[PDB]
């Protein structure tokens, strides 16, 4: 739970920036597959420590 | 120094071992050593472990079998703290024992070992065709000519290339790699050109200007973002390298153009390629932020894409449209030539344009890293201004800037216990003087003292002024950090005032260590506590001046006559715990135990006596003046009768009250009471309350009455003000050259682009202005700037609005501050006492000058850096004759100020004083131009010459400041003078050389002999309040003690014609 | 000294941060420091723990999720 | 009642400082609460609160049970 709160405070998803940096949402939302073609990626798989 | 000097070498080839060193390259026998074999580090803020092998192992692919080792389990094992060095070493060692690269050692000395292919084969556990080739023919790894090492595996396998995964440098992270390095079988330049051309037909690939082992290699990126971060890191590497090459230093660059060449990439990578090749000046100035490097780089391209310069714009565009070409300076190109000369078959990237770099003259200031800039704004500059727009400053959160009321006073502890004296001067007290002084004291009592003085006295409390210091002594003592101090020492008394617990030395100069688990509460102190201590110290210094120990003598007593809780009685009782037999008791009408509760005068039955008394009686009740007078009289009478060394308070020290006290002591039978007025540094800085010091002496006291005493002037000159007190505003709108601002300070923030404009405008008001950004990411720059009356008095003399805007724009964006920590400004900044006395004298002379009609100019001789500018009205012309003054012909012409810049001659015939002129001689007569002290007879002589020289003049007004002799009599007996001194009978204010003082009687007598009009005036209390209210200054304690006796003994002669 | 001298200001408004300071207002990078970021105290006579955040956090509603954190399990 | 009491203490301390002529950074000039609808007792607190009785400055009241003393003060 604690690590979870720290992870999900960052955001459930992120977008790669044109400059290449990740930008996490800061929001806790359920993923939908409509998002798969969207700019967003699931944040579990960011591999950002 | 144009030509580059460099020694290019294939460092990566040099890293590859001889085949014979491969067996021991792990050093199986010995443990890996920190800083040589490995580089562990734990960043606690990031909670991220980072191990990094040195030597050949810096390039090392890991087999999943290698990743199954406990060494890599370690960071998970210690989520929050550093891996202990023992575990790191033992796991790193056992894993080193785990590795064994295939090799065939041979006796040829030309041979090397293909480290890359061997570690790769091992990492794939020899499953790839390269791993097969290596497991069957290890000898293929050995090589003489570096290139052939790969050609051998290209021919033998029949493949055109090999895709080697890259290594992460930090062996701990197992994250997927951004890209990977393909290696091509292209021995000739032609084969290389063809591969490059074909590479420009395919997605997301790039390559270096030249390659290691002279073998062509291409990076293939898994995404655009990976390509961007890679190109960025390389641009930083190339820029740093070129930055070093252009300094003419020899460099061991492994390659001449460190940056990557896109072969196919998106828009953004092409932009990075372009500004990268440009080598923009902005990098060298640190104008870019490297915290998010690529971002800034992209932004930089955006400027260059539309750059104000035509050459740089067209150059950037042209580079953007031919990204595949490798742009490089001529000076790089000659290095490429030297490289191709030393190694005729070296491969390097063939498509290459050679541009001449475009010079740019704009030297931006910049500094990433913490520290706010404290600008000193110039009054004027090359830039002109016309109707500048109002510059709004933003609201600032308390997260960034807090505005405390008064600056706490940093100070040495001993300085708290100082006091100043004022001895009586008059030999007689005429009855008409008694009626005059009584009328004065009654009129002054009936209508309350100045409201502004009350505001300052009630705002600048001594308790808060001392609080950070007294607590600090408590905090150190609580940690046991304090150790050595003498028994009677003032530091010891401060310690007793800081902690409630009794202290005890274990021996000479050594306090006892705290018992375990004991953390005694800080001593509770009211506002008068430290003052009462300082009065006790004063009596100790009065019984004999030379004493260092402050402990009371055995078999002696003291009384603190005014009492309540009276913490000082407890502190004093505990300070003297080691002295045998000593009474120490308070005795108020409100007194709580230990102190006896009793009224004064004492009941006729009760017997009260002591060797010392410290009265602090003060009736809270509003009352008739006659009752206040009779009560204070009876209090001084009983205080003097009861002790040989009374230290009575005088709440309303008019000349009448003090003189009535002297007359009353005169009336007591058979004893002659020597007396002196006194003021400790622990008093509230603004209080006019004064402590008379009564003692008996066998001799009758010549000159016992007071007249025009300093301590008395502090009170009597204060009177009810016509105006409301000047509350210090915080301004938020910087108008252009407006002159409407009430005293206070500008405070807020602006977009950093607008910052140079803001500093350009507030130069009109504030003399100096601290500024800072909070972070590299947030564009707003915070700015704080106290309003200087002197800068207003200078800048507003004329309507011209020049400034150094052109210089201030060299600051944006990194050149004007960084500070994450919240800053704390005060509405009342500390200033040394001499500075306050200067501002007071200026308020006196300025108010005096505004009254005079029809004067063409102010001639301030010895005016230094326009120090007297505040005094002169904006309309009339100002003149300076200080040799030390710097010349600024533009500032002088623009602001209406002549500067003679020559030593003023005091001989009367040579001297030429203009009519309708105000001649300031503020502290100039007491010194020679070179700064050596002028002997007092020469000072009275030059004052006499200024006097005789203006006798012919019709309308002229001299203001000759000087030092009266009486102060040396008073400072010899005082303690509170950290600034002022008395080295061999001469005053030594500030850092100035010691200087002999004039006697006022002989000076006035001489001026009467000359017959010129004269009036010895000194600045009073309202001038002090005006100075502090206008400049935003709080007085401070040592200043409060010394300012009365100092101000009174800097008379300002006012010659008038 | 009849007339009052005072500088009234909306201190509560001053406590509210610029939008840019909000990202780092937690100061994620560094540990909270006693007497600046927080004010812990234990009254042994009352046996009552008392933590009190400084800065903007002095005004801070807690989600039940925030109250589920071990920090709040500490006094027990 | 407890709220009005704490506010009365805040306003009284503030006014006690204002009447000394010291400059103050009061966030608001009259710190005490105004009932819009309350019971008898809160109206009593409102009244002695607004009075600024001398008894506070003398420390004649005990703050250990502030509202109680305040109620008693109104009774006098
Ligand atoms: N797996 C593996 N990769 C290597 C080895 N040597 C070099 N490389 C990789 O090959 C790439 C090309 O080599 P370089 O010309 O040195 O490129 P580079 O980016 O300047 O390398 P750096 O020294 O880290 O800056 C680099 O990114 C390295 O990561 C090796 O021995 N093993
Ligand atoms: N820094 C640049 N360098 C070269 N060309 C650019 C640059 N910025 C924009 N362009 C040109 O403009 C087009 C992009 O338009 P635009 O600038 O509106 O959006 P963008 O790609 O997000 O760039 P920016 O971030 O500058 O807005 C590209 O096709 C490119 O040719
Ligand atoms: N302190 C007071 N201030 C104003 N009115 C009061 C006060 N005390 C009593 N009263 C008036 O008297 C009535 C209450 O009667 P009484 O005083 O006998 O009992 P109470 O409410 O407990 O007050 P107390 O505690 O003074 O006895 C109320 O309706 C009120 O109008
Ligand atoms: C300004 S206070 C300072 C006392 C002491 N320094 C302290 O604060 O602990 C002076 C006290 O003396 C008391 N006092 C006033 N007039 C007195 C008198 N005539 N005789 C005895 N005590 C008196 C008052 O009650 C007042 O509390
Ligand atoms: C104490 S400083 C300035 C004091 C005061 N703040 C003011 O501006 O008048 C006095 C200056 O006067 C200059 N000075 C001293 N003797 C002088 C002389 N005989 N003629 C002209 N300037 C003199 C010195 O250079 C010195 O810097
Ligand atoms: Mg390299
Ligand atoms: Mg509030």
């Amino acid at each position: 739970p604690v690590e979870y709160g720290i992870f999900v405070q960052r955001g459930a998803t992120y977008t790669i920036n044109a400059a290449g940096e990740f930008e996490f949402s800061g929001r806790n939302e359920k993923w939908d597959q409509a998002l798969y073609l969207s700019e967003h990626f699931p944040a579990l798989f960011s591999d950002v420590p | 120094m144009w030509h580059y000097t460099s020694i290019n070498n294939d460092t990566r080839v040099a890293l590859d071992p001889k085949p014979n060193q491969i067996r021991t390259i792990t050093k199986p026998n010995t443990v890996p050593q920190l800083g040589t074999d490995y580089l562990y580090t734990f960043n606690s803020q990031r909670r991220s472990h980072t191990l990094r092998l040195l030597g050949p192992f810096q390039y090392f692919n890991f087999s999943e079998t290698d990743r199954g080792h406990p060494l890599f389990r370690l960071p998970l094992k210690y989520p929050s703290k550093a891996i202990p060095a023992d575990e790191l070493i033992d796991n790193l060692h056992s894993w080193m024992r785990s590795v064994h690269l295939l090799h065939v050692r041979s006796e040829d000395n030309t041979l090397r070992y293909n480290w890359m292919l061997g570690v790769y084969a091992r990492s794939t556990n020899y499953t790839t065709p390269v791993g097969q080739l290596v497991v069957n023919a290890p000898a293929i790894l050995n090589y003489s000519n570096p290139q052939d090492a790969f050609n051998s595996v290209f021919v033998a396998l029949g493949i055109d290339y090999i895709d080697i995964p890259i290594t992460n440098s930090n062996i701990f992270d197992d994250s997927s790699t951004p890209y990977n390095v393909r290696i091509w079988h292209a021995p000739t330049m032609t084969e290389v050109n063809h591969i490059l051309a074909l590479m420009r037909k395919s997605t997301l690939v790039s390559t270096h200007s030249s390659w290691h082992w002279n073998v062509l290699h291409t990076f293939h990126y898994r995404s655009e973002s990976d390509m961007i971060d890679h190109f960025a890191a390389k641009i930083l590497e190339d820029w740093r390298q070129k930055e070093k090459l252009d300094k003419g230093a020899l460099v061991e660059a492994d390659r001449v153009i460190q940056r990557l060449i896109p072969l196919s990439s998106s828009t953004y990578v092409q932009r990075l390629a372009a500004i990268g090749a440009l080598y923009p000046n902005e990098f060298t100035e640190n104008v870019l932020d490297l915290s998010r490097l690529s971002t800034a780089l992209l932004q930089l391209s955006d400027t260059y894409y539309q750059h104000a310069n035509d050459q740089l714009r067209r150059l950037y565009r042209r580079m953007y449209n031919d990204s595949r070409t490798l742009y490089m300076t001529q000076r790089h190109q000659e290095l490429l030539l030297a490289q191709i000369t030393a190694d005729p078959n070296i491969l390097l990237y063939p498509y290459t344009y050679i541009f001449t770099t475009i010079p740019t003259s704009m030297n931006y200031i910049s500094n990433t890293g913490q520290g706010r800039i404290k600008h000193s704004l110039t009054v004027t500059g090359a830039t002109e201004h016309d109707t500048v727009a109002d510059i709004v400053l933003g609201q600032t959160g308390e997260d960034v800037i807090t505005i405390s009321m008064v600056e706490p006073m940093s100070i040495a502890v001993e300085d708290m216990y100082g006091y100043v004296l004022d001895t009586p001067t008059r030999d007689i007290w005429p009855a008409d003087e008694q009626i005059e002084q009584k009328g004065d004291a009654v009129a002054l009592y009936d209508t309350k003292t100045s409201r502004a003085l009350g505001m300052f006295n009630n705002t600048v409390r001594i308790d808060d002024l001392l609080s950070p210091l007294l607590s600090l002594v408590y905090r150190t003592y609580i940690k046991g950090d304090t150790m050595t101090m003498t028994q009677g020492s003032l530091d010891h008394l401060t310690l007793c005032a800081a902690v409630d617990s009794d202290i005890t030395f274990v021996g000479n100069r050594m306090i006892a260590p705290l018992p375990e688990g004991y953390i005694p509460k800080p001593m509770h102190r009211n506002n008068s506590t430290m003052k009462m201590l300082s009065l006790y110290v004063a009596l100790k210094k009065l019984e004999n001046f030379a004493t260092n120990s402050y402990l009371m003598a055995p078999d002696t007593s003291i009384i603190l006559l005014g009492a309540e809780r009276e913490p000082a009685v407890n502190i004093l009782r505990r300070f003297n715990r080691n002295v045998s037999n000593v009474r120490i008791i308070g005795m108020g009408d409100r007194a709580v135990e230990p102190n006896i509760r009793v009224r004064v005068p004492f009941p006729i039955d009760k017997n009260i006596s002591a060797d010392f008394i410290i009265c602090d009686i003060n009736s809270y009740e509003d009352q008739s003046f006659e009752s206040m007078f009779s009560e204070t009289i009876s209090v001084v009478t009983t205080c003097a009768s009861a002790a040989t060394r009374a230290l009575v308070k005088i709440n309303h020290p008019s000349e009448y009250m003090i003189n009535s006290v002297i007359e009353r002591l005169s009336q007591l039978g058979g004893v002659f009471y020597h007396t002196a007025l006194l003021k400790t540094a622990s008093q509230n800085p603004y209080s006019y309350e004064t402590y008379i010091y009564i003692t008996p002496i066998a001799a009758a006291v010549r000159f016992p009455f007071y007249s025009n005493s300093a301590m008395i002037n502090r009170y009597m000159t204060a009177v009810a003000d016509d105006e409301m007190p000047i509350i210090p505003s915080i301004h938020t709108v910087i108008k252009g050259h407006s002159n409407t601002y009430s005293p206070g300070l500008f405070c807020g923030c602006v977009d950093v682009q607008s910052a140079p404009l803001a500093l350009s405008q507030l130069k009109s008001y504030c003399s100096e202005a601290t500024t800072w950004r909070v972070d590299s990411d947030d564009n707003l720059v915070n700015i704080i700037a106290r309003i200087d009356p002197a800068r207003i008095a200078l800048e507003f003399r004329t309507r011209s609005n020049t400034s150094a805007y052109h210089e201030y724009q060299r600051y944006v964006p990194n050149g004007l501050g960084f500070k994450v920590r919240k800053t704390r400004e005060f509405r009342y900044m500390h200033r040394e006492v001499t500075f306050i006395h200067k501002l007071m004298m200026y308020a006196l002379i300025r108010e005096q000058i505004s009254l005079t009609e029809n004067m063409t100019q102010v001639v301030s001789i010895g005016g230094r850096n326009l120090a007297d500018i505040s005094v002169v009205p904006l309309n009339m012309k100002y003149v300076v004759i200080d040799p030390a003054t710097r010349i600024e012909t533009l500032t002088q012409e623009k602001k209406n100020i002549e500067v003679q810049s020559r030593p003023f001659q005091f001989d009367a015939a040579n001297m030429d004083l203009e009519n309708n002129s105000i001649y300031l001689f503020i502290a100039v007569i007491m010194n020679e131009p070179n700064g050596a002290a002028t002997p007092a007879r020469m000072q009275m002589d030059k004052i006499r010459n200024v006097a005789t020289a203006m006798l012919t003049r019709t309308n002229c007004v001299a203001y000759i400041s000087f030092y009266e002799a009486g102060i040396i009599t008073r400072l010899d007996q005082s303690t509170a003078h950290k600034t002022i001194r008395v080295e061999e009978g001469r005053l030594k204010v500030a850092n100035y050389v010691p200087v002999d003082t004039l006697v006022e009687a002989d000076v006035t007598l001489m001026l009467r002999d000359i017959g010129i009009t004269h009036e010895i005036i000194r600045p009073s209390t309202p001038e002090l309040i005006d100075a502090c209210s206008n400049y935003g200054i709080r007085l401070g304690s040592t200043g409060g003690a010394v300012l009365d006796v100092f101000n009174h003994y800097s008379p300002v002669i006012k010659l008038v014609r």
